[PDB]
């Protein structure tokens, strides 16, 4: 359900 | 009055100080929402990545207001990525970072960490974190007041 971890 | 009513009060950039009065009302009107939570977030979420500095400073006040009075349902908000990320931007130069202030910066970071301690049970939080860590983003752990309820 949720997103993935945003990553730089 | 409606969720963002009482935030739009709550974080208004115009305010000479923060209003209590307004930031207890957010928090109470969560807690009587059926989707409080999910709205929550995403509305603060919002005013935190906000150039207004003030704007944010009291968005993340009214975020720290929100851990301490709407419980549970609230913490699985904060906890999922979803939210996590629009921090995460805040922060990092790949994002907002270089246009936002220290003040906001480390707040966050502070609360980031904060969390970590006091949510054991959301790994997504620490995931966030130590992530920030990993990429240099937070050299050290930071210094945080002190609170005996953060277990």
């Amino acid at each position: 359900s949720d997103e993935d971890l945003l990553h730089i | 009055e409606s969720l963002e009513s009482w935030l739009n009060k709550a974080t208004n950039p115009s305010n000479r100080q923060e209003d209590w009065e307004y930031i207890i009302g957010f928090c109470d009107q969560i807690n009587k929402e059926l989707e409080g939570p999910q709205i929550a977030v995403r509305l603060l979420a919002h005013k935190i990545q906000s150039p207004q500095e003030w704007e944010a400073l009291q968005a993340l006040t009214v975020l720290e207001a929100c851990m301490k009075n709407c419980g549970r349902r609230f913490h699985n908000e904060v906890g999922k990525f979803r939210f996590l990320n629009e921090l995460i931007k805040v922060v990092s130069p790949k994002y907002l970072g270089d246009r936002v202030s220290e003040k906001v910066k480390t707040k966050v970071i502070e609360l980031l960490y904060s969390w970590t301690m006091a949510l054991p049970e959301e790994a997504k939080i620490k995931d966030a974190y130590h992530m920030l860590k990993r990429q240099g983003i937070v050299q050290s752990d930071p210094p945080i007041p002190v609170d005996r309820t953060l277990i």
